[PDB]
């Protein structure tokens, strides 16, 4: 059996995480099991770096007016 | 393929900004309309293709 | 000055709030004006502020204007004096004028008429009422090269001296740095040296009151000075130029950008000026209607500033044209004046008044500041919101509707970074379906549609898929003309595709729907021009972008001009009846087949 | 929660005792829906119960849903009760005590709600309506500052204990001031009448802890709600506990009283609205607020970036970063939209809707950014050899109610970490039985 965290999101972010898995942008292949087209199963010990990467992607193409 | 149409419609129609708007709609709209003027304002601010 | 919440707070600076709110104005220490639109004195305050400052944003409720040195120069150019402007600013302040604005206004307004630049007998002179300023600027090394041969003292009457004609731009740039701005005032009432022509506009071309304000501000005290007038393309812009040319009553020179704009200006003159075809000439190496010996000459850029060998007939025409003075040199699309070769066009010809007209003054590379001294100060800025409130400009319902990225495209979008992702979000199947749905919906209701789309490579498969006319752009001259001619008066065909060709002032017919896809990077000018092609909710235009891509940031950063103009972009995330009818790319098979052909570019 | 929700959860005896005061009956009546009010007025002079079908035939078939909702609300509030009409029929008649008190409050009868006001003559230290409003605003601002924790606000220890019980602020370490939680921020963002009503509801839910009569407090509060602004009333004629409660009102600014021993008290505008604009929003994401108190400045700065502060004006810009930070602080977009609508300048009221749709849509979209990713800890099962074996285990997990996600196509399922042990034992037991 596998223990971790299920992440549900749009297919765009799911495939972005899939690309991060193969690109080794975090240092390892911690994206272990893909279960659905919109759901993934990732180990929980590095959810923070994934959140940081998602935030960077989101605010990169944002052009904050501040 | 018959299933290809349904799969593409499911993926495209509800990819990012529907999987949370539909949830909010299902978890809301319990009370009645406050006033009829809200519908008038919505009709005035809505584009013609959103009225049909 | 204090940053308790990160906001520049000036509560202590201006406490003069005696009684109590009747003045709809707020001032700032450095400089800024805030105006309340919902006031009974709104019109008078607007008339006062326009003549003294340029706007920075005009939303529906609280207008914001900015105070600049050139704005004060323009204000003092009109009959308004320092005492009047100061007392009226203090009259409507509701907070008290800070003691940082009065000094700035005084400094700006003191040195306005000290130095003038005049043209006489094909000679440029600089005249000063106060002789001391001549010695003050004499020590400047850059000015010394203008005189030739050293221009001893040009003892006349008032101390003046000649300057080099080809280096007039450098001294104009230096004078503002020396806090001695130059003015270009042409007193056309009394010349007796110029052979004034018999031009006279017909008394049937009535003009709207907003054009009256700009024209009156141009001629404040019987003289015409160089300036910039900003009016929408749908509004009357060429009419203002024609009226100005008629009032000046001198030899006029009109400069356009494209080889078809000269025909537009000739048509405008033939429509609203009552001038025989013999005097009107176009100098664009297409018909050669004897430009030598003409009253009004219309030509275009990129030909007056040729850096290569010129045609023999063109060389003779240029030699003739560089030998006489010009009255009210009219420039069109002035926004793209500060270029490498377009600036010297001003210095390659001699004219008294330089009148520039444009609809989209916004430009990147912050070269608009150079236009302040290249031609003159920003004279008039039309308020688009009140212009469309009068009903003479179509109330366009701006829309910003995005489409999600299909999974078959997003993997490749995030995989590639070497500039090959431009086509990817451009050819988004979801955006294609949205565009097709909009096209069909607006055709079902008989609405004229213009579809702008850069990246003509994508536009090829975007237009041939729907089997609709498109302008590749280097097609021909005749094909584009006939396509645009049959576009308007044909119910069978009412939608066309344009590839960056409609990003200028053309003769495109009236349209109600505009759909732009994959425009340029951050060109606010391009989007403003495209919006200008619709107005003339009568109409509405849509912009399609792809989520989670650079197009989101581009659209956000390129709409900041229109929101300052007062337009609001409603976000549309769902399209009603998307699955009601059949659209292209319905299944995944053709969507994934599109990947091979969109990756088939491989331009290496 | 609204008043009806609180009243419906009370025992029938409490509801019956509440109706004994004429002021309470009017407050209950004005909370009823429009259809309910007509039924109450029609049945005002009826001494006989009416058949359920007869009442049901007054409304049309299409609006039967509203009729059912109103009837259910009336039954829950116990305004009327079903009577066994002779012949097997069911009769509906209003509560005699409630009906009599409502008629007295409307037609007249009995003694006045207040004891008297002319017995003591004119007030020696009477104030004015603007002074009362200023005092109420100062008290409310002091309370809200004490919620923040600034030393400028000093209140009684009982108020701090009440706030701690309300959950807005928690005192993790004794002696040190409590720290305001996310619920505290949400309450602070709430509207002033809404904040007053929430505070009163929290007081009433814990009213039994102090040994105070809920009925008396509710009756006195309702009487204060209908009181005329600028007119004092006699303190005498009330139980001591209520007087103590009145003192807390003096702390909250609802009721003005010069001295604790004074026999006069002046209701304020805040007390009137307890029973139930200066911000201009522009299409360019700009807020122009005609306010001077630090309270409104702080509230606006909670969800926006401040730019300029003129002595009578605040110019701020609503940006994505500021709204994201405010949401991370715990405030939802709906609360921000409601706050902007409530404080909307009268000029914007001409627009329909008052706030431009683009700004509200942008705020809602910015709210949706935070919850883009959904996280659910669990255990993944992927070692199913047979479909039938997978189906039985999935059914057992669904019976346990610990399933999070299922995929019958690939025989994949996820269960909660707590329920993993039960699923493991069940799977092991099934193999043992095999």
């Amino acid at each position: 059996v596998l223990k971790g965290v299920l992440i549900e999101c749009d297919p765009a972010m799911k495939q972005f995480l899939l690309y991060l898995d193969e690109s080794n942008a975090l240092g390892k292949k911690f994206i272990i099991q893909d279960i659905d087209d919109t759901h993934v199963f990732v180990i929980a010990e590095l959810v923070n770096v994934l959140q940081e990467r998602v935030g960077e992607l989101m605010d990169q193409n944002a052009f904050s007016l501040t | 393929g018959t299933s290809s149409q349904a799969e593409a419609a499911r993926i495209l129609a509800a990819s990012w900004p529907q999987n949370r708007e539909d949830e909010e709609k299902q978890k809301l709209k319990g009370g009645p309309k406050k006033t009829k003027r809200e519908k008038k304002a919505a009709a005035s601010h809505l584009f013609p293709f959103e009225k049909l | 000055k204090v940053d308790e919440y990160g906001a520049k707070d000036y509560r202590l600076q201006m406490p003069l709030k005696d009684d109590h709110t009747s003045r709809p104005l707020w001032v700032a220490p450095d400089g800024h004006i805030f105006l309340e639109a919902f006031s009974p004195v709104y019109k008078y305050a607007q008339d006062f502020l326009v003549a003294i400052a340029e706007p920075v944003c005009r939303p529906t409720h609280v207008h914001e204007y900015k105070l600049t040195a050139y704005s004060l120069y323009a204000a003092v150019s009109v009959g308004l004096q320092t005492s009047d402007i100061t007392e009226y600013l203090r009259k409507l302040s509701k907070t008290g004028v800070p003691d940082g604005i009065m000094q700035f206004i005084k400094l700006c307004t003191v040195s306005y008429g000290k130095v003038k630049l005049v043209l006489k007998h094909n000679r440029y002179f600089v005249e000063s009422c106060h002789p001391d300023v001549i010695q003050h600027l004499l020590q400047d090394p850059v000015i010394r090269e203008c005189r030739l041969r050293n221009s001893e003292g040009e003892a006349t009457e008032t101390v003046s001296f000649e300057v080099k004609q080809e280096m007039i731009e450098e001294l104009q740039k230096r004078c503002i740095h020396l806090e001695y701005p130059l003015l270009a005032e042409y007193d056309f009432r009394n010349d007796s040296v110029n052979p004034d022509i018999n031009i006279d506009l017909k008394p049937t071309a009535v003009l709207r009151p907003y054009q009256e304000k700009s024209l009156r501000k141009m001629f404040g005290n019987g003289r015409a000075r160089s300036g910039v007038i900003v009016l929408p393309c749908g509004a009357g812009k060429s009419l203002v130029g024609v009226t100005a040319a008629c009032t000046v009553r001198k030899r006029c020179l009109v400069l356009g950008n494209s080889a078809v704009s000269v025909e537009q200006w000739k048509a405008q003159f033939k429509m609203w000026s009552t001038i025989d075809d013999s005097q009107i000439c176009r100098f664009t190496s297409d018909a050669k209607d004897k430009p030598i010996g003409c009253s009004v000459a219309i030509s275009t850029y990129s030909m007056l500033g040729h850096t290569t060998k010129r045609s023999w007939e063109a060389e003779r025409v240029m030699e003739w044209l560089k030998t006489q003075e010009w009255g009210l040199m009219i420039l069109d699309e002035v926004h793209t004046i500060p270029a490498k070769m377009f600036r010297r066009v001003l210095t390659i010809v001699q004219a008294h008044c330089k009148l520039g007209l444009t609809a989209t003054l916004v430009r990147e590379d912050d070269k608009i500041v150079d236009l302040n001294f290249l031609i003159g100060p920003k004279l008039y800025e039309a308020n688009w919101m009140e212009l469309q409130n009068n009903g003479y400009i179509a109330k366009v319902q701006c829309a910003e509707v995005w489409c999600p990225m299909s999974p078959e495209f997003y993997r490749e979008y995030v995989a590639i970074k070497t500039k090959k992702r431009i086509l990817l979000y451009t050819m988004n199947p979801n955006k294609f379906r949205a565009c097709q749905f909009l096209i069909k919906f607006h055709e079902r209701r008989n609405d004229k549609i213009i579809v702008f789309a850069d990246n003509v490579f994508a536009l090829k498969e975007y237009a041939i898929r729907l089997n609709k006319p498109y302008i590749y752009g280097p097609t021909s001259q005749g094909e584009r003309m006939q396509i645009l001619q049959n576009f308007k008066h044909n119910p069978k065909i009412n939608t066309i595709f344009i590839s960056k060709v409609g990003d200028t002032s053309f003769d495109l017919p009236e349209a109600n729907v505009l759909i732009q896809i994959s425009s340029h990077g951050g060109s606010r000018r391009q989007e403003a021009q495209r919006l200008g092609r619709v107005l003339r909710y009568n109409a509405f235009f849509y912009s399609l972008v792809s989520q989670d891509t650079q197009e989101m940031a581009y659209s956000t950063k390129r709409q900041r001009f229109l929101v300052d103009q007062g337009y609001s972009f409603k976000v549309i995330t769902k399209l009603a009846g998307m699955e009601e009818e059949d659209l292209a790319f319905s299944t995944k098979e053709e969507q994934q087949q599109l990947l091979q052909k969109v990756l088939a570019a491989t331009d290496l | 929660r609204n008043l009806q929700e609180f009243l419906g959860g009370l025992s029938p005896g409490v509801l019956d005792r509440l109706y004994g005061h004429p002021a309470t009956c009017l407050a209950v009546f004005r909370e009823l829906p429009s259809l309910a009010k007509n039924w109450v007025m029609r049945m005002l002079f009826l001494e006989q119960p009416l058949p359920q079908a007869a009442v049901a035939l007054w409304v049309k078939k299409e609006f039967s849903k509203a009729q059912e909702e109103s009837t259910g609300l009336l039954s829950g509030l116990r305004i009327w009760h079903t009577q066994l009409l002779p012949g097997g029929l069911q009769g509906l008649i209003l509560n005699p005590i409630f009906r009599q008190n409502l008629r007295i409050a409307l037609l007249g009868g009995g003694k006045a709600w207040s004891d008297d006001t002319s017995q003591l003559g004119p007030d020696k230290h009477a104030r004015d309506v603007p002074s009362l409003d200023k005092y109420a605003e100062e008290r409310w601002e002091v309370v809200l500052h004490f919620m923040v924790g600034s030393p400028s606000a000093a209140v009684s220890q009982d108020l701090a204990q009440l706030l701690s019980q309300a959950g807005l602020m928690k005192s993790t370490e004794p002696g040190e001031p409590p720290c305001i939680t996310s619920a505290g921020f949400q309450f602070l963002l709430l509207d002033t009448p809404a904040q007053l009503w929430y505070f009163m509801l929290q007081y009433l839910q814990t009213a039994q802890s102090r040994g105070m009569d809920l009925v008396e407090i509710l009756s006195f509060l309702f009487q204060l709600s209908f009181s005329t602004l600028g007119k004092d009333y006699s303190v005498e004629g009330m139980s001591d506990s209520l007087l103590n409660f009145l003192q807390h009102l003096r702390e909250f600014g609802l009721v003005f009283q010069r001295k604790r021993k004074s026999r006069r008290y002046y209701p304020t505008r805040l007390a009137i609205n307890l029973s139930s604009g200066f911000i201009v929003v522009e299409t360019n994401y700009r807020l122009y607020a005609y306010t001077e108190s630090e309270l409104q400045i702080a509230l606006i700065a909670l969800f926006s970036e401040m730019l300029y502060r003129f002595p009578n004006m605040v110019v701020a810009q609503v940006t994505r970063e500021s709204v994201q930070q405010a949401i991370a602080s715990g405030i939802t977009a709906q609360q921000i939209i409601h706050f902007l609508r409530t404080r909307a300048h009268p000029v914007m009221l001409k627009q329909t809707p008052v706030l431009p749709p683009t700004i509200t849509d942008q705020i809602r979209l910015w709210e949706l950014e935070r919850d883009r990713l959904r996280f659910t800890e669990g255990v993944l099962y992927n070692q199913f050899l047979s479909q039938v074996d997978f189906e039985l285990l999935l059914a057992h997990a669904r019976e346990l109610g610990v399933l999070v996600f299922e995929n019958s196509a690939k025989r994949l399922m996820v269960v909660t970490p707590a329920g993993h042990s039960d699923v493991k034992r069940f799977w092991k037991r099934q193999k043992h039985s095999s």
